């Protein structure tokens, strides 16, 4: 049925640069909103980028705003998210997820990204 | 105080029992004497509206979520939101212009749906009157000077309740119940803590969202729910403000209920006649005559609007007698034919220096309230209006 | 750690009826009365089986309940069986500017 | 004339005092015979509503200013009026195609609004019925041959009205209303000089622009305001022709209200039964007994329909007796299965040459109205219809 | 089985008539007692609706025709079919994407209307109930053991009928009715062989395509019509599916009416009381003791829910005597306080091992029944719901 | 007022090809759906062919779809119905109507294609 | 020969009302109520006389009236003319696939 | 706050030429419907000129149909009047207004508008 | 002179309340109920202190009111202050043709 597929996820180094994909199926991905979540080490979840059905609408939280940056393919079926300035505060589990009717509906089965000098 | 009952308001047969005919007025009470035997009071002591069914919310402040958007280029079809079929979400859709700057190949409008989720914040309630469960209860104790109460629990379905008396015996009330608003033409409004009657026109009329007592979505929301033009990627869309002051202040004109303190689903009303026709076996009941009183009265309470069309008076009686306080309602000071409508039955000075209520029904316009008779009278003059359905 | 408060473990025989609560504050969970719970198996992906307080998606079973008073919004598995052991999650429509706050998590175990 | 009350109507007691049981209908009267004493006639004078509430207005004739409009070039925004929050404009929004307006490019769509404002001509009002506020007067004279006129005057809140007459001493009438029409499925419409009394639902989903009666914008501008499509840089907006002969014709199959000829916000009726239990001192009264009548009897006016679901007919009594009329309502000639309800009480002839009133209420469909017996019978077929809301 | 009036029931006046006071249900007859005379057993055969007005009817399953489009190229103007002004079409304005592909000469937003008739193949009706011609049949007859049965037939307007029995000689009946539920909250819902009477907001608030009973358009028919996404030059259009299912299922918590086996019109009410006074010539009556029941009882129907928020039990008498079965409505099974409402008159048994009818009001929430005293007493849980409007 | 004109029937020969002409006046021809019409000797009335107001939307009978080709010129407010490969069933009363209201309002005179070897 | 069947030839003189019936099976006359006569005189364009059943468009005469019941829809001409002698057709909407049938016709010969 | 500022007039001789301006302040001047009113001497107020808010809606009367042209420049926020073949009867003094709700909501102070020979 | 006719001067004593007529034809005033009142100081632009009869803008006097019966519209002035010194005009849009029409203008003079 609908899936999300994280890849991309590893070590690097601080300052670094990481790129993060997440190819859908099942689904008209062109419709729905998607989003990247992480979980860091003794913390709870966070969305931290958001993005809209065509990619016109994006949402960032302050820790990422200026690094991060999320875009979609909506012809490719994937959703991309470009990490650069890797800090050890970026270091979590992440995920891809779908947002239809204001709650974040399905996930991914998420990549790890550890960072460290 | 308590009002002794005529020789017409009860019969005494030769075989069988003997019937009293009493009508009854909240906090008013009549008693029924017997010669050798205590007299027996009987009270109307309250109607009450239990549990009314929920038939319509209004809501009158909302909170909206952030707004969700999809948008198409041109030649590349509508814009569709799965939101758009969730009935609690607020969507429009429109069109928006397109072109190099914004994304997209070629030029023209582009096919745009904005939605955002719908909830109500504070919402007015709308109650449905069942008048085949409208309560009453009657108590009936014994003088004191087995003085036990007995109170009995009535609705219009059930009219007939029976009861048991020291020295009278069984007893059998078979009483019926006259509303003084009509409760087919009223809901009971419940904003706050506060709760109003008010009319049902009225209410469905008002320019809010509403939603059914069934449940189901929020209807109408475009009252409170504005869409701002779009500007080739995005929608604006706005809550309109708190609505509350508007409809506090359309009910200024509307009477009000009290729910009991301990029910609390408890909507007790204050006027109402009970007219019972007390049933009991064989025996001599005691008769009293009143003479209509002669001396000068004063307004203790001078003639106030009810909510519902009547004008209530409260005069004092502290000379003549236990007597009668004539009352009527005249176009002129001339003539004294009535014109108007006595609510109250049977308006009796028990003791002097008591005070009496009196509600009466003046004619539409100018008429003058006439109590007492010959120069010793309280005239008041009066003016009603054309009672409209609110504000 | 966390903007919304989970108890961090809770554990429960099978067949037992055990109670998760996600405590949030004012301002986080009493105004859109939109709250998600999650499960997650590990090394799978998380699994919507609560949105909207009380509802239910397709194929959930009966056993998960939602339910909310003020500020603590509870999932509730009854019939404990054994695949339920994983973390469970909690999230809420914030406000229009942060849109969601998650819980720290929560470790079910099922005693086997 | 004035028909006696029978032995059984009235009640004398050992003590207390003595009750008259009547059912009073219009134009129809009762005498209470005493020994040594004059009669006492009661008649029911009027059932009237007093000044009911408006609760909707609906408009049958609309008239339109010149239309306002902007436009808007293609990709230079959308167009606006203030006149569109305006609350009894009529506004309608749409694109251009062509160079349409003020210089435009023959590429792209452009915006356009076209606004005309909304006045109503002519509206017909629609009153709500308060049913604790029923009217109703009784008149009660001692026989002429203080034989002066009383005159009571009740609403179904004050069914307890007193009264004293000469020998017979003070009276307490404790009256109760039934109307013949349901109020509460039921408005008074008011289109001109004219007024008639129509279903609820009937009036509400009618297809014109309508006025809540707590004033208001006009809703539902639409049928009667037809947007032209543009035609090279105007916008014309065409208001629908009179709809005065429409609902004239809908309002055929209604019954008729008659308004007081000065008070011209007091609506009469004509039917209904008034339930009354007299209540007077002790004291002994003569009771008349009626046999059946036998001679042969005449339409004076043959069955027609009431309105309200009934048959009023007008036998004419020349021969036989002071006498009650029989009537049934049977499926076939072979009669004693009456199938329908007498409405009005005893139907009794006073003197020979006597013309009654009787109502009848048949059963749906084909039925015959068998007045008298015998051979020398009056027959008189019916047919009664599904009875529909209106139109 | 009939039961006797008791003393007080009745009176006998030195002059005039004899007067009986009797509350008549449904399947209970009640006798009158004379010495040297035969019993007379007073019945409520059926309480009826007649042939109401229909008021509304809500389509649940739809039917369309062929889809028809008329389609304008871009910049080329708005398309318009005839079919947008006939009342039973339904039909959807859109623009759709156009260009060389499909037959434009430029690329853009062209206009396209799809038009489809819409025919209501299955429908729920709704029906006024007028409660001016509610009607109720009372059967008197002499106790066998002219002895034929006397069938009154009265009408809420028409409260007064005339009847004779032998011995008893003539007799006037002045009756009312008081009904078990709100007819003017309510209507009689048919949707099938089957029948309901569910309230009047409940069906109004439902998301169904709905026609006036007087006729006319079908409005709101979106319901029941999907209008799909266009593509070059086409629409598609879907009829929903029937919707019985979601119907049926809103309307289990509604009661059900009857249809009446022969008329087919009338809807057999179940529930009212009718209050009768049965005017007879001066004769004397013989009354009957009733003790209270204090032997065991036991519930032969359990405690069950009548649809209009009431209790109805059948419970039994083996061994006590004739007597009257004590029941109340208390918060604990401790000392009888009661709060609840008894809606029966007279529960009461005349031989042993007879079963007895007992409906019962209780308060909102926790409530014990309690029939009986002593330790030889039944008591039952009860929980009153919230009383909604339905679905 | 309301005017349909047919012509370009007559005698041909069995696989012969014919097409008649209806000339609609009197309404915009534009707004309206046509359609053509035959009553065959022993047989009752037929339609064959059914056209949108823009020509876009095309219906035929089973009995000529590969044969008939019905078409219009709403410039010149005129309908077209080109009949090929014609047999001896196609001889028949051809008329040219209008429908508005999923009723066939207006007709033509009517021509008469009369197919004989 | 046709899918409604009508009867081949009616007679009736001047003064006098006839009925032509219009019998077709189900699933053609009783789904949509939507059904048409047309009168047809002869050399001359067919004229619709009646459609949705009971209707009647403007310009045609009150003597003409439209009813159905089940399978059969009738058209009845009271107080028959002269000019009446035509050939009378019967149209219904059966099903969205076939979208017309027609009655066989019907020669109206006024007797004179 | 909205002001109007009428200019142009003055005094000049019949048969010639003369143009008014008026400048408008504090509201959208594309929104609103413009019009300019005059009040000859011993009569009453007269409008002469109505146009609509992009321009394409334009009335006169028929006493200045031929001679008068109304026409606004909503990029400056001006409306003029060019007054040709001036007569007597134009001596007036001429206002402009703004018309909102089918009523003259606004004034200018007016400019005086002399013809003499 | 004018369409509509309203007197030409109105005199009144400071404090008192004096009012102003406006009269026109059956078809200018009766039909939309769509007057409005102007004051205009000398030199001044006019300003509007009635429009739809009784309606009065945002910062005008509550001494000022607006009624109407039949032809004639009146503008009554109670507490009368010399700053109320000016020239008061009526309008009315009268139909679909003409559009509006003006009274003649009426001098109200504050006697001090």
């Amino acid at each position: 049925e609908v899936q999300l597929v994280e890849s991309g996820g590893g070590l690097v180094k601080p300052g670094g640069s990481l790129r993060l994909s997440c190819a859908a199926s099942g689904f008209i991905f062109s419709d729905y909103y998607m989003m990247w979540i992480r979980q860091a080490p003794g913390k709870g979840l966070e969305w931290i980028s958001y993005i809209s059905s065509s990619g016109s609408q994006i949402y960032y939280t302050e820790s990422v705003k200026g690094r991060f940056t999320i875009s979609r393919d909506n012809g490719k079926n994937l959703l991309y998210l470009q990490m650069n300035s890797l800090r050890g505060e970026d270091t979590a589990l992440y995920y891809c997820a779908t947002e239809t009717g204001w709650r974040i509906d399905t996930w991914g089965q998420g990549t790890l990204v550890t960072v460290s000098s | 105080h308590c009002i002794g009952i005529t020789d017409r308001d009860f019969i005494e047969g030769v075989h069988g029992g003997t019937w009293v005919s009493a009508t009854l007025e909240q906090d008013k009470c009549v008693t029924v004497m017997a010669p050798d035997k205590p007299s027996l009071d009987i009270s109307l002591q309250t109607v009450a509206i239990d549990g009314p069914a929920e038939a319509r919310k209004v809501c009158y402040s909302a909170v909206l979520t952030h707004v969700k958007i999809n948008d198409k280029c041109p030649s590349t079809g509508e814009a569709h939101l799965a939101e758009e079929n969730d009935g609690d979400n607020a969507c429009k859709r429109t069109y928006s212009d397109r072109g190099w700057g914004n994304g997209c190949g070629l030029f023209g409008k582009g096919s745009i749906v904005a939605c955002a989720k719908f909830t109500c914040a504070k919402s007015m309630s709308l109650f449905e009157v069942d008048q085949t469960k409208i309560q009453y209860v009657i108590r009936a104790q014994l003088h004191v000077g087995n003085t036990d109460i007995k109170t009995l629990k009535f609705d219009a379905l059930s009219g007939s309740q029976e009861a048991e008396f020291t020295g009278y015996g069984k007893a059998t009330l078979e009483c019926q119940v006259q509303t003084a608003v009509d409760f087919g033409n009223s809901y009971i409004a419940e904003m706050e803590k506060d709760s109003w009657i008010v009319d049902r026109q009225w209410a469905q009329d008002l320019t809010l969202p509403w939603q059914s007592g069934s449940g189901g979505i929020w209807r109408e929301m475009h009252h409170l729910v504005e869409f701002e033009p779009p500007h080739a990627a995005t929608i604006r869309v706005l809550a309109l403000g708190n609505q509350e002051g508007s409809l506090k202040t359309a009910l200024t004109g509307a009477m009000r209920v009290t729910k009991d303190e301990n029910d609390n689903n408890l909507y007790k009303l204050h006027g109402g006649h009970v007219s019972c026709r007390v049933k009991l076996s064989a025996l001599t009941l005691k008769g009293t005559s009143y003479k209509m009183c002669t001396d000068k009265m004063s307004f203790v309470k001078n003639p106030t609007d009810t909510g519902h069309g009547t004008v209530v008076m409260q005069v004092k009686v502290p000379k003549g007698a236990p007597c009668k306080i004539p009352v009527i309602v005249a176009d002129d000071l001339t003539a004294a034919v009535n014109k108007g409508i006595l609510v109250t039955v049977n308006p009796i000075a028990s003791t002097n220096d008591d005070e009496v209520l009196i509600e009466v029904n003046p004619p539409f316009g100018d008429s003058y309230i006439i109590v007492g008779t010959g120069d010793s009278r309280l005239t008041y003059q009066w003016h009603k209006e054309g009672s409209s359905i609110g504000k | 750690q966390a903007v919304l408060t989970q108890p961090a473990s809770v554990s429960g025989s099978p067949g037992q009826s055990i109670t998760i609560s996600c405590t949030g504050t004012g301002s986080n969970i009493e105004t859109y009365n939109l709250v998600s719970w999650y499960q997650r198996h590990p090394g799978k992906a998380p699994k919507l089986i609560l949105y909207e307080v009380s509802e239910r998606p397709s194929g959930v079973s009966n056993r998960f309940s939602g339910s909310k008073s003020g500020n603590t919004a509870s999932l509730t598995i009854s019939g404990l069986q054994a695949e339920d052991e994983a973390d469970y999650f909690c999230c809420s429509y914030a406000d229009t500017n942060i849109f969601w706050v998650f819980g720290g998590g929560t470790h079910l175990t099922v005693l086997g």
